[PDB]
RNA sequence: UGAGCCUUGAUGUGUAGGAUAGGUGGGAGGCUUUGAAGUGUGGACGCCAGUCUGCAUGGAGCCGACCUUGAAAUACCACC
RNA sequence: GGCUGUCGUCAGCUCGUGUUGUGAAAUGUUGGGUUAAGUCCCGCAACGAGCGCAACCCUUAUCCUUUGUUGCCAGCGGUCCGGCCGGGAACUCAAAGGAGACUGCCAGUGAUAAACUGGAGGAAGGUGGGGAUGACGUCAAGUCAUCAUGGCCCUUACGACCAGGGCUACACACGUGCUACAAUGGCGCAUACAAAGAGAAGCGACCUCGCGAGAGCAAGCGGACCUCAUAAAGUGCGUCGUAGUCCGGAUUGGAGUCUGCAACUCGACUCCAUGAAGUCGGAAUCGCUAGUAAUCGUGGAUCAGAAUGCCACGGUGAAUACGU
RNA sequence: CUUGAGUCUCGUAGAGGGGGGUAGAAUUCCAGGUGUAGCGGUGAAAUGCGUAGAGAUCUGGAGGAAUACCGGUGGCGAAGGCGGCCCCCUGGACGAAGACUGACGCUCAGGUGCGAAAGCGUGGGGAGCAAACAGGAUUAGAUACCCUGGUAGUCCACGCCGUAAACGAUGUCGACUUGGAGGUUGUGCCCUUGAGGCGUGGCUUCCGGAGCUAACGCGUUAAGUCGACCGCCUGGGGAGUACGGCCGCAAGGUUAAAACUCAAAUGAAUUGACGGGGGCCCGCACAAGCGGUGGAGCAUGUGGUUUAAUUCGAUGCAACGCGA
């Protein structure tokens, strides 16, 4: 999982953010692990899921203009 | 810890040479807070030095403080089921003292019939880095070369410190998340 | 094993290019330079470091097997490389350091690791 | 339950002692006592009174 | 843990059927109190008018 | 490829010892460019870089008898 | 009951009051930035306010100020150069008013900002050093033995006079402190300066005796006058080599001395001779941020006779605090 | 009659179902090439494999489960359920115009059909992994856990009782109730000004109002307002067993209980503690260090142990130079 994707300039430190785009999850992710059938459609695609941090946050923005913090 | 920046003592010269690079020295020769004997010992060293080498008195002991200084040191902090270690390089004030505990760790075990020329014996010897303290030096640089491989709990910090704008490597250095 | 041998200047086939293969388990890593028609000319290991534990399976462990591996083969005559990377664990960079400072130049970092069209089933471990 | 006694601390400034006298250190139990035993029966006495401190000073 | 100002504080002790009982107050009734205040003069105005000695000559 | 027989060649990194300790005879050194040694080139050759060392050039050296450490002593040739 | 200890210098905890839920209860007591701080800038159902901390406070440090001795003495006199004294105030110096320092100034940093650091005069810049200093209070912590005290028992005694014996035992382990295991020292000879306090029932110069301890006499004292007390460690010179010594000096025999009818197990001191353990120690194991830690001696509180301890004092006085 | 529903052709999104076709990659395997001393496992470790040449690696073939990728809040099914790509047979739902019938409607005991998963009979298939089993490792006990060896099983085809937490534990279908917007699609309109905007349908989802809850939560896809009809529950433990009817080659399945014991059990939330769940802050708490006790000898306290008795108080941090 230096992940097959080159790297723009070669360079002894692979830039791990710039090759992946599909690789390693879910499919060598779970190393040594119980593989189950159903539960990785709701267990892994967790895309929406991590926005929501995101998106409170970006709320939280538009509050601090509202009570005089920023 | 520590909620802000606290400070260092400033040691300021001795009363018989008028330096502060000797005040420093005679404060760990003290056995039993006795600085005024440590003066006593460092005084008739030096005069001993100086019939070796007549152009300083102060020759054999100055090279001796630049050849046996360790330059890195090797730090230990427990993690869980391990307790590993993990390098540094080393500030100047350690770097000094070090080598200042090293000639004197070394000269009262020299067994000379006083010590004057226990201490001067091993400042001549570490000058021309063939003395006691050069294998001090020694190991403490290849421990710092040899445990570069550990990290703090280190699977786990390993992301924490990818997303902290940290490299997608371990870092072999304290308290950071690696 | 090991011989005392005098200092070294000799010739085998002087092949100037090669392939490496870096095998990446848990507990080890097993680092073997091969011609690019596909034979070993030597490897080297990290459980030969004698660290024990999960201590044998870092990064400076990786390093210094693709050290004494990429010195060997010196004596084969490389002077050019490429590695194929094969495992999920650790020196993921620092195994490629060694390569480069053993005085080669190690532009091709192709990850090969094999993703089967979902192979055999792995042991289930522990119960989470 | 802590706390060196409130108003003990206060007894050297603007707080006065509960007694006033000296005796030249040999003397100063005898007077310690007897300062002690006027606290005590004296105020037997006055039982039946409302009072709020005693002073005692030779 | 104030120094300054008297400041009242009691302990009682007293009985009733089933044993004895106890109270202990703070009562505080000012931080500025000239119920017992600092003597007048300082030494250096006070007593005589002429002061200086001789500084020998006997 | 074992064994026998046989031609030459060496390392010996000791507790104590500067380093060069298989048992031991000859035996008191080789002055041949100083036998050297030395960056450099090769070679015997090992407790892994250490002992010995060929040589353009080099009068700069192993290391004993001596000087020195030890139970045993050391050159150098042999014998194994 | 009275009182105090733990957590912890945690940095938090509560009173008054509203609002949100049916209510137990939340909220504030939580966030960002900052600290010794509920300190201070920003701000939401938290408003108003107190507690811990912060402060006043004492002390110290220079230093402003007055005194001018039993205090001091650049100079001057008797003169060993000591304030003992003719005398002198340049000078500490002592007890007392206390001064100075506030992130207030200036600069950098930090969201304006608290504040951290740097600047500068001054002894000192970061609430100057040191102390005082401890939230509501669970832990059912501990005292009926300071003492209060109900329940509750003896009151020819769970009272009292008088004496002797013990914890100070010995098979040992353990907690603590001391001093040591050296030469930074010790030996001999020579050599130096303390602070603070004790001495009214008491101590005490000189005295004559005594190896010393002590003895018996005693001016004198009120303690910045006299004395405990030779303060020691440290210095000078010459001297010493791992051999338990040239370190360390314990034991024990023996004699002199002491407080008391009375020194045997269980008391003190001087001192002569010989002379061991211990060469930094397994398991275990603690305080410290700087006048600290370490180390050296002193006096006092207690105090018949006995300090390694406690309390404070002065000598000499350390590594470092990156980082969470 | 249409105001309910039903039907014909057209269009659309998707892993719906059943039978056929088809390539490549690791382990695994045979052959050949290259090559020397460890590999594996874990807290650490051993059992396991290796010099009889392991381990790793290269070339070519092999075989089978499986299809890594659609991977997103998407779409489909019956809840559970469905993911390589094609072809054949074909279901169900989502749109739209033209058009037709005209309560042809709702619900459903019984009922027949139909499995996540393993169980499982014969045939086919078998590569890894694995209950047991064995041995190491733990001492933490069950051969369990955890690690290594290791089998049935897992895999397909047809077939037997259809089990559970069987799922939005939200019955069915239908009527009514402020909406905006995401994902993304029929289709009316737009320079489709940005997975964009509006008209009107579609599943799917964020937010929140009326109403509804013990509380989280639901909220136009209800857990709201309701409609009919059906399904099921009536305290805990003991019981998903027992009993009866009934099914299953066969192991089993199915609805499903009382005496007796008993005063509770159970959904949820506050706050402390706590995580081996995630993170922050502070203390000499660690780090950065320095010295001190344990070991010696002595001094002292504690206990062990002792006698007439060697008195108690304190005993993890809140004990042992402390009350005393």
């Amino acid at each position: 999982p230096v992940i097959k994707v080159r790297e723009n300039e070669p360079f002894d430190v692979a830039l791990r953010r710039f090759k992946r785009s599909c690789e390693k999850a879910g499919v060598l992710a779970e190393v040594r692990r119980r593989e189950f059938y159903e539960k990785p459609t709701t267990e892994r695609k967790r895309a929406k899921a991590s926005a929501v941090k995101r998106h409170a946050k970006k709320l939280a923005r538009e509050n601090a203009r509202r009570t005089r913090l920023y | 810890p520590r909620r802000r920046v606290i400070g260092q003592r400033k040691i300021l010269p001795d009363p018989k040479f008028g330096s502060e690079l000797l005040a420093k020295f005679v404060n760990i020769l003290m056995v039993d807070g006795k600085k005024s004997t440590a003066e006593s010992i460092v005084y008739s060293a030096l005069e001993t030095l100086a019939q070796r080498s007549g152009k300083s008195e102060l020759e054999a002991f100055e090279v001796a403080l630049e050849n046996v200084r360790p330059t890195v040191e090797v730090k230990s902090r427990r993690v869980g089921g391990s307790t590993y270690q993990v390098p540094v390089e080393v500030r100047p004030v350690r770097r000094n003292a070090l080598a200042m505990r090293w000639i004197v760790e070394a000269a009262r075990k020299r067994g000379d019939k006083s010590m004057a020329l226990r201490l001067a014996n091993e400042l001549s010897d570490a000058a021309e880095n063939k003395g006691t303290a050069v294998k001090k030096r020694e190991d403490v640089h290849r421990m710092a070369e040899a445990n570069k491989a550990f990290a703090h709990y280190r699977w786990l910090s390993l992301r924490s410190f990818s997303h902290q704008a940290g490299a997608s490597s371990k870092q072999p250095a304290l308290g950071y998340l690696n | 094993a090991k011989a005392p041998i005098r200092a070294r200047k000799r010739v085998r086939k002087q092949v100037s290019d090669g392939v490496a293969h870096i095998h990446a388990s848990f507990n080890n890593t097993i680092v073997t330079i091969t011609d690019r028609q596909g034979n070993a000319l030597g490897w080297a290991t990290a459980g030969g470091s004698g660290f024990r534990g999960s201590r044998k399976s870092t990064p400076f462990a990786a390093q210094v097997a693709a050290e004494r591996c990429a010195d060997a083969v010196k004596e084969y005559g490389i002077k050019n490389l490429e590695v194929m990377v094969k495992g999920p664990g650790p020196g993921r960079e620092s195994t490629i350091r060694a390569l480069n400072a053993a005085g080669f130049r190690i532009t091709n970092i192709t990850d090969v690791t094999p993703i089967p069209h979902n192979g055999c089933r792995p042991p289930k471990k522990r119960r989470v | 339950g802590q706390k060196v006694h409130p108003n003990g601390i206060r007894l050297g400034i603007v707080k006065p002692w509960n007694s006033t006298w000296f005796a030249n250190t040999k003397e100063f139990a005898d007077n310690l006592d007897s300062d002690f035993k006027v606290r005590q029966y004296l105020t037997k006495e006055l039982a039946k009174a409302s009072v709020s401190r005693i002073v005692i000073e030779r | 843990h104030t120094l300054r100002a008297d400041i009242d504080y009691n302990t009682s002790e007293a009985h009733t059927t089933y044993g004895v009982i106890g109270v202990k107050v703070w009562i505080f009734k000012g931080e500025i109190l000239g119920g017992m205040a600092a003597v007048e003069q300082p030494e250096k105005p006070a007593a005589q008018p002429k002061k200086q000695q001789r500084k020998g000559r006997k």
